[PDB]
């Protein structure tokens, strides 16, 4: 999602 | 800059006239700095990734000067393990990827 | 090929025949793919991320194509939310970062  | 990826990309930036050390961070739709302090008003937010959500502030139109390079965009700060530059301020420093 | 990151750097990979698609992930120091039933030897790991860390397991010299440009190395399987190629295949392809 957002943060990888 | 050309930046090849044998090391992490971590690069100097200026934010809230403090240095810190950052990862240039494709993976990331927004930027993550470690705890600080930042001037003017945050919001609660919660943002996730590998590991699942955590908790942040997030700060609006904050200067960044990322490798020299000016932006000026959202900056959450949380328990992030490592300061994180995202796409948010990768694409207003003109940053692409390239093979 | 250029890849802008005004949206997330999605590709397509290959691996193990499937085509998947996968993420460009600057900040990745390992490639983590999404669960699969992959065969050969593994061995466990913990790997960590903005929100804590997942259980994965780690297969050595795997094939992998990204946007055509072949690679092979480790390969870490497990419950992340995101196919993510990480720096270990990054190098191989010769991407870099430009601005």
């Amino acid at each position: 999602r957002k943060i990888l | 800059p050309q930046i090849t990826l044998w090391k992490r990309p971590l690069v100097t930036i200026r934010i809230g006239g403090q240095l810190k050390e950052a990862l240039l961070d494709t993976g990331a739709d927004d930027t993550v700095l470690e705890e600080m302090n930042l001037p003017g008003k945050w919001k609660p937010k919660m943002i996730g990734g590998i590991g699942g959500f955590i908790k942040v502030r997030q700060y609006d139109q904050i200067p960044v000067e990322i490798c020299g390079h000016k932006a000026i965009g959202t900056v959450l700060v949380g328990p992030t393990p490592v300061n994180i530059i995202g796409r948010n301020l990768l694409t207003q420093i003109g940053c692409t990827l390239n093979f």
